[PDB]
């Protein structure tokens, strides 16, 4: 009963996995990249990545290994998708043309089973003699890696240990052996086995069990004439041999957790590693003839990078660091330190939008064309970022070197206001590094009568920073007291005055309490370069949201809504309340209608009444699931985000016979988007078939825009997407109508309301022929459909972002 | 003597007992309850 | 509040009841929202939660008949959430699984005694009477809303290697909880809401908070003594909480753990007192007198030699109480102590009893156990 199309206007940029090899010929050096749903493969040359391919999956990409069993002249690419379609790829170039080949497919899924803890786990023997996963604990689930198995038919064998943290397929075995890392009560130990295909079960592994640190994490299976295993734990790095045992507790490594590494050299004497803060360390293997065997392990520092997801080494000392929190990075590894003692320097940088936690849409030039204002990044990588269409997608970074959290825009001061939140160590706090609340050009720090510790405690300071909107310097930066948490912030005008105000909603946060008990509601008014505080209002709960409510001000306080009005000795005075039994975490508003949502997607729809002077409960709609995001496309479909990256329309059809569907929100559309949205946003991005224009921002940095569809075209685009399922090619061979249906966990229902605006688009893009088959005993504005009109009618589409 | 078949009450007249008995707030399903 | 010597166990074995019954370890379930017809027992009036044990006698001769059938086939039966006791509104229910009978013909008439256990919610689609008396209820199977972890969707691939905890310490408590809310709620911090405001809806994190607020009912509260399940502890919890019964059909409904949590949460940080329901002002005690004798804690159902049942919320404090009788042993339902008759003292009505212990080596040496339906909750 709903009609949304759903484009793509900024691709994903986080980088989640990255491998090396050749995929593309023998002879070339690959290295591929893995963005969510997309796959880029390039050519490593001295000159950098030369961009050979880009591909789209249907799926989550979680698994992507290259392998290259005995009689291929290439890798092939095993992918595996969040989904759990596994799929081997080859590549294959005639002339100019490039495909991917979908060499072998299927489905692993289990239809009974717990998804694990530690998320799945992908891994290759290295002869290549079969495929181990871990998706579910107790399990292991072996895809023998013979030719003749093209649907990837795969069988389980049972693990005794549940709770497995890592696991890897060791080198030098006359049998495809694992050696895993796992933690029971009695802690963590790493322990062996070695896989039979033939009787399809687990035999005594080669050593021994053997007990290793109590924070061990990562194993890393040494190649060839080391052979073994390198256990990497919070304050140890250990190698297990047989009956050899090694271990050191390099200092350096033990103020933050090393999460990514990678091979440098073939024989395994030199690896990266990365921890969580951005340095990257190398460690080395020193090998003694006596037979080779390993003499000692040295760990050092390389230098600082981007904070890394994953690592890869190409060629000449060049790096590949794919981060989530930051822009990925090319860097080279110098032989010598610089004068800083830094052997890391980096050669180019690739844009990376996600996270995007907020944004707003500004007119900045005021063309009529909007401006995309984004809160991308975290911690040390945080930055704003400006998007604007071309004449494609310009983006202009600002660092801020902390987290930003909320934006919002005030046209008569000419700038932006921005909630940030920097990490300081309890030294009495000291900043790790400069940010933009420190560095700003005039500052302040909250003074209001209003209401243990260690060396290495870590606090989160809070700052509102005034950012020009043009310099997009920080003009000032105004910081909270201490232990309050910013959580919300609006700009606007309250009452009669002609004042334009940040109003800013803040919990008081302690370690001891479980929810805050006490918060703020301040107004601020940034005047003649100055921020001064206009007004300040205690409140009992967590401002966890704010709206301007038809000259009032509208606050989420805790489990409470309350409508406060600004008299004219400027102070809020609450003129109503309405209690909800529900954390009123997300609060939008359109006319006089409020929809206040929880955590846990229950929804429920107020309305305010102006001559009653208070609310009333219209609608209701409650469903226990994980809600990221929601918002008014108009007065009675409302848009939201929840569990397994899906959006979801609810309707309240007001006009219902019984009272029973007057109070009821039907769910009227539902799609698998694959991202997991954190803000929605009206506006748009084109100068100014559709209606409405709501863009929303995503972890992975991608950036996605839903309009509405007259029922006519919804018909026409939803024919048009069956028509092309059949006709384009997906890669991995993952049907369409499943990568796109509703999915949360065991429970899927197929997407309807929904028009996916990429496949449409992807009708541009397909040969004559192709369109033709397309476009067959359609009925098209009746009449026969044509090539040329289905053309037309995706053009127009296309402008809309 | 007289007992009270919801709570252990003891009591030697008659209209007594009858008073607390109907005081107990409930439906007081004797039919299904006394020996 | 003296330390309890009591053997906490012998409570819930019922050894009041009799010697050993006919003890049924069929355990039975029904599918999902698997459409059931199951019989009813006009006695029975309490709001049973899953998990918590309800005692029974029986005597009249359609509910002998009618328990003698269920003991074959499934052996569970239904009870009806009563809404208004008055003309059985019934619109929510609970399955019950009777797990021990015995059966005995003193007073020269059929006796059956029963021990049922909740085990499923269900909603009710159609009650209708038979001709034997005994009603047959159409019932949907509600279902168990399990929700994954709140970051299980954000989750950076990376990190989710190190999400297994070590272990739990056997201050400490305090580090280790803030250490757990760091770690597990790190990717947080791709999304717009804080760590805390994750840790709001962490099931662990809100076990842990009832946990600590359940240990001021017992300082021997073991962990293990305490359901681990999110599921179990929840229904636990809403079995033992001393409230009204519109607050227990509200906890009824609720199918998500979490959501069950979270409002016992709230219901224990708020009610304060209990009063009389005969009256409206006279408190016959607090929530810091509530104290648990039993390992299904400190309130439990029992039966009275005529099959009423009573859930008696135990306490080592109450006030206002007229006492009447004498202490007797007899089919007490703490073993080693002796009861007796307790009114309200201004409008004189049954509120519970006073138990005292026979033995002088025996601790507590007093306490009382107060009926549920007869008191209320009252909030300041
Ligand atoms: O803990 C306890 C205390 C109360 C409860 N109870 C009753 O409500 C009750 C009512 C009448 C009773 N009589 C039947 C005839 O001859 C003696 C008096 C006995 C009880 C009794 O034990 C129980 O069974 N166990
Ligand atoms: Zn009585
Ligand atoms: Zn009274």
């Amino acid at each position: 009963m709903s009609y949304n199309y759903v484009v793509t206007a900024q691709k994903p940029t986080a980088v989640n996995g990255c491998v090396t090899g050749h995929f593309t010929s023998a002879e070339d050096l690959n290295l591929l990249i893995a963005k969510n749903t997309r796959l880029e493969i390039y050519v490593v040359t001295a000159e950098g990545l030369r961009p050979v391919k880009e591909v789209g999956m249907y799926g989550k990409i979680a698994v992507m290994e290259l392998f290259r069993p005995k009689g291929e002249s290439k890798d092939l690419l095993f992918i595996l998708t969040a989904k759990y379609n596994a799929c081997i790829l080859e590549y294959k170039q005639s002339g100019e043309s490039i495909d991917i080949i979908t060499r072998a497919h299927g489905n692993v899924q289990d239809r009974i089973g717990r998804p694990s803890e530690t998320g799945i786990i992908g891994i290759i023997d290295p002869e290549c003699r079969m495929i181990g996963l871990r998706l579910y604990d107790g399990l292991f689930k072996v895809i023998p890696l013979d030719r003749d198995n093209k649907e990837l038919k795969a069988f389980n064998i049972r693990l005794e240990e549940l709770h497995v943290i890592d696991v890897k397929f060791l080198y030098g075995c006359q049998a495809p052996t694992i050696c895993f890392v796992y933690q029971d009560p009695q802690g963590r130990h790493v322990k062996t086995y070695e896989v039979s295909l033939r009787e399809k079960e687990f035999n005594k592994g080669p050593w021994k069990q053997e007990n290793v640190e109590a924070e061990a994490s990562m194993v890393i299976a040494v190649p060839e004439p080391f052979g073994g295993a390198i256990i990497i734990g919070q304050e140890s790095i250990t190698y297990h041999n047989g009956d050899k045992y090694l271990a050191i507790a390099p200092p350096i490594i033990k103020q933050s957790t090393i999460v990514c590494h990678n091979r440098v050299d073939p024989n395994g004497s030199r690896y990266l590693l990365g921890d969580m803060e951005g340095r990257l360390f190398m460690l080395l293997l020193e090998k003694e003839e006596q037979t080779v065997t390993l003499k000692d392990l040295r760990v050092e520092l390389l230098g600082e990078t981007s904070i890394a997801e994953c690592l890869t080494y190409l060629d000449n000392g060049v790096v590949f660091v794919g981060s989530r929190l930051g822009d990925s990075q090319l860097v080279k590894l110098n032989v010598d330190s610089n004068e800083q003692g830094s052997y890391v320097v980096a050669m180019e940088t690739f844009t990376n939008l996600g996270p995007i936690v907020d944004m707003c849409v500004v007119d900045l030039e005021r063309q009529g064309q909007g401006q995309l204002v984004t809160c991308s990044g975290a911690f040390k990588e945080g930055s704003l970022r400006i998007i604007r269409n071309g004449i494609k997608l310009h983006i202009r970074t600002v660092p801020l070197y902390e987290s930003p959290r909320k934006i919002c825009y005030q046209e008569v001061s000419q700038c932006f206001g921005v909630l940030s939140s920097r990490i300081e160590v309890q030294d009495g706090t000291t900043a790790l590094r400069p940010s933009a609340s420190t560095q700003a050009l005039s500052s302040s720090v909250s003074s209001s009568k209003l209401f243990e510790t260690s060396f290495g405690e870590e606090v989160e300071v809070h700052n509102l920073l005034i950012i020009d909107q043009h310099t997009f310097e920080v003009l000032h930066a105004h910081q909270f007291l201490q232990n309050e948490y910013a959580l919300s912030l609006v700009s606007c005008k309250l009452g009669k005055d002609p004042n334009t105000y940040f109003i800013v909603g803040t919990a008081m946060v302690y370690p001891e309490e479980a929810e805050p008990k006490q918060g703020r509601i301040v107004v601020f008014q940034y005047s003649d370069g100055k921020l001064q505080t206009v007004a300040e209002k205690e409140v009992k709960g967590a401002v966890y949201s704010m709206v301007e409510f038809n000259g009032k001000l509208l606050a989420s306080i805790n489990s409470t809504v309350r409508l406060y009005e600004w008299t004219t000795e400027k102070e809020l005075r609450t003129e109503c309340n309405h209690y909800n039994n529900i954390m009123a975490l997300y609060l939008k508003t359109k006319g006089d209608f409020i929809l206040v949502g929880d955590l846990m997607r229950s929804v429920l729809l107020l309305a305010y009444k102006p001559m009653e002077g208070n609310f009333e409960e219209i609608a209701r709609d409650f469903n226990p699931n994980w809600m990221s995001a929601v918002e008014i496309l108009d007065d009675d479909n409302f848009l939201g985000a929840e569990n397994a990256f899906n959006l979801f329309v609810c309707q309240k059809d007001s006009a219902a016979t019984t009272d029973e569907e007057r109070q009821h929100l039907q769910e009227v559309g539902l799609f698998h988007l694959g991202e997991f949205v954190n803000v929605f946003c009206h506006g748009s991005l084109v100068m100014q078939p559709t209606q409405g224009s709501v863009l929303f921002g995503t972890v992975n940095g991608m950036i996605g825009l839903v309009t509405s569809l007259s029922e006519s075209w919804y018909n026409l685009l939803l024919d048009m997407q069956n028509r092309l399922n059949k006709v384009i090619k997906s890669v991995g061979k993952i049907e369409h109508s499943f990568w796109r249906s509703f999915h949360t966990e065991r429970k899927t229902e197929p997407a309807t309301g929904f028009i996916d605006g990429d496949l449409i688009e992807s009708f541009l893009d397909i040969s004559r022929p192709k369109m033709q088959e397309v476009v067959a005993n359609l009925q098209y504005d009746k009449r026969e459909a044509t090539a040329d009109d289905l053309i037309k009618v995706v053009e127009e589409l296309t402008r809309i972002h | 003597l007289l007992f009270c078949p919801i709570c252990g009450f003891t009591c030697r007249q008659k209209g007594n007992l009858l008073r607390h008995i109907n005081l107990h707030t409930g439906e007081k399903l004797f039919k299904y309850h006394l020996y | 509040p003296n330390i309890i010597n009591f053997d906490t166990s012998l409570p819930t074995s019922h050894t009041y009841l009799g010697a050993d019954m006919e003890e049924f370890h069929g355990r039975t379930l029904h599918d999902d929202d698997s459409c059931q017809v199951i019989p009813v027992l006009p006695q029975v009036m309490m709001i049973l939660i899953p998990g918590q044990t309800l005692p029974l006698q029986l005597f009249h001769p359609q509910e002998v008949s009618m328990v003698r059938n269920l003991i074959q086939k499934d052996r569970t039966f239904a009870v009806l959430a009563y809404s208004n006791v008055q003309e059985r509104e019934a619109q929510f229910g609970t399955t019950a699984e009777i797990y021990a009978y015995r059966e005995e013909q003193d007073f020269g008439i059929e006796i059956v005694k029963v021990k049922a256990i909740g085990r499923q919610r269900f909603k009710v689609l159609e009650l209708r009477t038979q001709s034997d008396g005994i009603q047959q209820a159409k019932v949907q199977i509600l279902p168990e809303c399990v929700l994954p972890s709140t970051m299980s969707a954000v989750q950076l691939e990376s990190l989710n290697k190190c999400q297994i905890f070590p272990s739990k310490p056997v201050q400490c408590s305090y580090k280790w909880w803030q250490k757990y809310q760091k770690r597990k709620f790190h990717c947080a911090n791709l999304t717009s809401w804080p760590r805390w405001l994750y840790s709001l809806y962490d099931a662990e994190t809100l076990m842990d908070r009832i946990k600590k607020q359940l240990r001021e009912w017992d300082e021997n509260l073991k962990d293990d003594s305490l359901p681990s399940n999110p599921i179990d502890f929840s229904y636990r919890v809403a079995a033992c909480l001393p409230i009204d019964d519109v607050l227990r059909i509200q906890l009824l409904k609720i199918g998500s753990a979490i959501q069950r949590l979270r409002c016992e949460l709230d219901i224990m940080n708020k009610c304060t007192s209990l009063c009389c329901k005969q009256c409206q002002e006279t408190e016959i005690t607090t929530k810091n007198e509530i104290f648990s004798l039993s390992l299904c804690g400190p309130m439990a159902a029992y039966v009275n030699p005529h099959g009423y049942v009573h859930e008696t919320l135990t306490v080592y404090k109450a006030c206002n109480l007229n006492l009447i009788g004498r202490p007797s042993t007899e089919h007490s339902w703490f073993p080693g102590y002796a009861w007796t008759v307790a009114q309200c003292k201004i409008c004189a009505s049954h509120i519970g009893w006073k138990f005292t212990a026979t033995k002088k080596d025996m601790s507590p040496q007093k306490f009382w156990g107060l009926t549920r339906s007869a008191l209320l909750p009252t909030i300041p």
